[PDB]
């Protein structure tokens, strides 16, 4: 970007993004960390921005980054905090989830918070030094005892600001000022972060203000849980179409057919899906109920079925082609009488025997290679009949030994026919089962990482409320330290 | 009443945010002549610290009011102090008469001078000319004999010798006017306990953690 | 000592946040024979609903701890009977000295108001026929002040609003009439938006939060 951009429009009372902009962000796969600038207009905040290379706005300017600086003019006195109501005001523009104690959970989400004050005009001395800017913030939020209205109204927008923000920070300002300022951003300033450890990139702030400037069109209240959601329904669906072609290049470059065997398919099936569902687990998140993971599961099945299909085909193919290679030159033979003479049926039987150990021989002929084979043989059973009693060089006994003979020998064939086709449907079965076992696994260790990787994250926040807590009961204030006690008990339900 | 029952009482109580209830039931156990376990110790110092911070927070919104100097306002400031001095004299005479010494690990011994410094600090607030100073002193003495043990007893980072560090320091820069020694003390509290962390499991990790943040905290607000 | 100072006093306390405080010397000022003004009459009601207030929220965890599976009930009991010693003392008050003792509607409503939202506290932790008695005694005073408003005041100003709004919670909560709780919020709340226009920023403030409690009370008993 050579220049600054629009993102958000405002115009006749309506905010919208700007498809140009947009399209900007669409672009940017690199994490970003978020500055946003607040205040009063007039107080120099485009001037500081530059350094650095209503409600609305204000609320839209929180959700959207990872550092919030907001400006003003002078000192932190009343005229000052009236101001302020627009931080106050939060708990009525911002939604933290959607399924007086939602802004609980702002904590765990709002950026750092930086105060700027301009044309400073105090000199912070004070008994034997003086006090640092950073100080002085925690000098000007610190509340005042009474319940009256004026004192509710003094202690509000200081416990809004202790509460709902993280970290604080304050610079006053005049070159060396700005240098500071900016190196704090530069070297404190964290990069944008969705629940989950989700860090924003181009594509993902692009979702993140269509869904919150969509709201607020709307008349909703932008919610921070809906974003996320919405978020994970276009990252988990191209998730989806990610892993299903990771599945299919995988396939197609490993797969000879027709194989060898149906082991040797469902392995090759096996392996291709197993990568499949990390290409999907690793690329989503969020996929309530498994919708998504069950919706690859539904693909990847009919992608085997098509496999399987295409390797039954190719086997069927190459086999009764073999047959006719082999077989159909006896078949001919036999028919013009080559062994119809005295003797023939020895040299038949012989001829027979070679040709069928030349089949089973022939290299990946398939899954189907029995039942071709015993089909056709069955199918000309009369033939070895044929000419086993025509031949006269054997004794009537001796034939009657090679009819016992040879219905043995079918009775074989059909077994080894029948055994073919119970163990593909063995193995079809077993594949099925590991699947399932696949997607099992893979997901129940992706839903124990999305476990501690939560509780970390509440553990921060516990964290940042106990110390809050801690704060308030120093500085003298049971009445607000009990109401964080009550947040902490709330917080730990959820872990 | 049982004990046990007094206990469940001041549990119920709590539970309820009524703590000068609360510390009144803690009281009655205290008398009973048992120890205190770590549990009960809580209850008692989360009792009488919910009353004494009420009326602390009370006499500064009416001593900024009065303006320190510059009618009605004095008659009730004053009567706020009495209060005051009414429920840190009964948390002295718990402690002084049953509670302190009557121990025997050193963690309760240390929690106790603590907190005997704790409600001489809060006296100390509210007195003036000379009064102000032998208060000082004898709050001086507690905190150090709790230090004296501490630094013997246990180490670095047990949270409650960090407690009496961090309240101790408090207790130098806004009591007894010396910044010097509050920083200083906050400085080495902390460092010690950081070189020595490396070792320390979650076990209570996060308890020395919090009270970690707030010597930072006064260290930073001192500077 | 004088009447001037108790007033001054209570205005302490409650920048100091000691309501127990406020409500004695408001109480103080009250039995010097002088009605109060709107000032002084809202110093009373912050007070003793502060007061009241800590109680209640006492009593409701300690009866729920109760029946959620000798101590509990022992100390509900104390903290009951020194709620019922609150709520006599302000009925007490109310009755001779304030109720009817003046002459404005605004100053007679308040008042009976007062009485109801304290006979409606006295009747969250009593029980069989005491209970109907004192249910009794909070409707009729509701009722009383409710008729004065509607003859009164306007539908928008913000103690017949505020009479309205308890007056539907006694129906919900205690008289256990859901429906004619949730009519008199919705009837109460429509009539006042109807006329919201030039209701001067004089009581604009008050009479907009408690439409905003009336909606809040809609939502959650729907």
């Amino acid at each position: 970007m050579t220049g600054p951009m629009c993102l958000i429009e405002n115009t006749n009372g309506r905010l919208m993004a700007n498809p140009e902009a947009l399209k900007i962000l669409s672009a940017i796969t690199q994490p970003m960390v978020v500055v946003a600038i607040v205040g009063l207009y007039r107080t120099g905040k485009s001037y500081l921005m530059n350094k650095l290379a209503d409600s609305w706005i204000f609320a839209l300017a929180v959700l959207l980054s990872s550092t919030f600086v907001y400006n003003s003019i002078g000192t932190i006195n009343q005229q000052a905090m009236d101001q302020l109501y627009y931080v106050t005001e939060l708990t009525h523009r911002i939604r933290s989830k959607s399924s007086v104690e939602d802004s609980a959970d702002f904590v765990s989400f709002f950026p750092d918070f930086v105060w700027t004050l301009r044309d400073f005009s105090l000199d912070l001395e004070a008994d034997g030094q003086p006090l640092t800017p950073d100080e002085y913030l925690t000098y000007s939020l610190k509340l005042k005892k009474g319940t009256s209205q004026k004192d509710e109204t003094f202690n509000l927008p200081r416990l809004c600001i202790r509460k709902f923000f993280p970290k604080k920070k304050c610079f006053v300002f005049f070159v060396q000022q700005v240098a500071d300022f900016c190196s704090y951003i530069f070297s404190n300033s964290k990069t944008k972060t969705l629940s989950g450890g989700i860090q924003v990139n181009g594509p993902r702030l692009e979702s993140l203000v269509l869904t919150y400037v969509n709201a607020i069109s709307s008349g909703d209240l932008p919610c921070m849980e809906n974003a996320v959601l919405a978020l994970a329904q276009i990252e988990n669906s191209a998730a989806v179409q990610k892993a299903i072609a990771h599945y299919e290049q995988q396939m197609g470059q490993k797969v000879q057919l027709p194989t060898e065997t149906l082991q040797e398919l469902l392995d090759l099936h096996r392996d291709s899906e197993r990568e499949a569902i990390e290409v999907f687990i690793r690329s989503s998140f969020k996929d309530v109920d498994h919708l998504f993971q069950k919706e690859l599961a539904a693909q990847l099945e009919k992608k085997r079925d098509d496999f399987c299909k295409q390797n039954q085909e190719a086997s069927s193919d190459r086999c009764s082609a073999l047959l006719q290679v082999i077989f159909s030159p006896l078949e001919e033979e036999v028919k013009a009488g080559i062994y119809s003479k005295p003797g023939g049926y020895r040299l038949f039987v012989q001829k027979l025997q070679d040709l069928k150990k030349k089949y089973y021989e022939e290299p990946r002929k398939g899954i189907q290679a029995e039942e071709i084979l015993q089909t056709y043989l069955k199918s000309k059973e009369s033939m070895t009949d044929a000419i086993l009693q025509t031949d006269q060089t054997l004794t009537e006994k001796e034939k009657e030994i090679e009819v016992e003979r040879v219905k043995a020998e079918s009775a074989q064939a059909s077994a080894k026919m029948l055994q073919e086709m119970q163990r593909k449907n063995e193995q079809m079965m077993e594949q099925k089962e590991r699947s399932y076992q696949e997607h099992l696994k893979q997901l129940t260790e992706k839903m124990e990482n999305d476990r501690v990787q939560l509780l970390k994250e509440q553990e921060r926040t516990l964290a940042l409320k106990l110390q809050e807590q801690e704060q308030l009961l120093k500085e003298g204030f049971q009445k607000e330290s009990r109401i964080m006690k009550n947040e902490i008990q709330d917080l730990q339900t959820k872990m | 009443m049982e004990r046990a029952s007094l206990i469940q009482k001041a549990k119920l109580a709590e539970q309820a945010e009524r703590y000068e209830d609360m510390a009144a039931f803690m009281k009655g156990a205290v008398e009973k002549g048992e120890e205190l376990s770590c549990e009960e110790r809580n209850l008692l110092s989360v009792a009488y610290k919910n009353v004494v911070g009420g009326q602390r927070a009370a006499w500064r919104v009416l001593s900024s009011i009065e303006q320190k100097s510059n009618p009605e306002v004095r008659e009730y400031r004053e009567k706020v102090e009495t209060e005051l001095q009414g429920v840190c004299d009964t948390v002295l005479g718990l402690l002084d008469s049953h509670l302190i010494k009557e121990a025997g690990d050193a963690e309760s011994r240390v929690f106790y001078l603590k907190m005997k410094g704790d409600y001489y600090r809060y006296l100390a607030e509210v007195a003036t000319g000379d009064d102000k100073k032998r208060i000082i002193d004898s709050a001086r003495s507690a905190y150090q004999e709790a230090m004296d043990i501490s630094k013997k007893e246990m180490p670095p980072t047990n949270p409650i010798r960090l407690g009496l560090a961090l309240n101790f320091s408090v207790f130098h820069y806004e009591i007894a006017n010396s910044p010097e020694e509050a920083i200083s003390l906050a400085k080495t509290t902390f460092d010690e306990a950081m070189a020595d962390l490396h070792t320390l499991s979650e076990d209570s990790y996060k308890d020395s953690t919090l009270i970690m943040q707030l010597l930072r905290d006064n260290l930073t607000l001192w500077t």
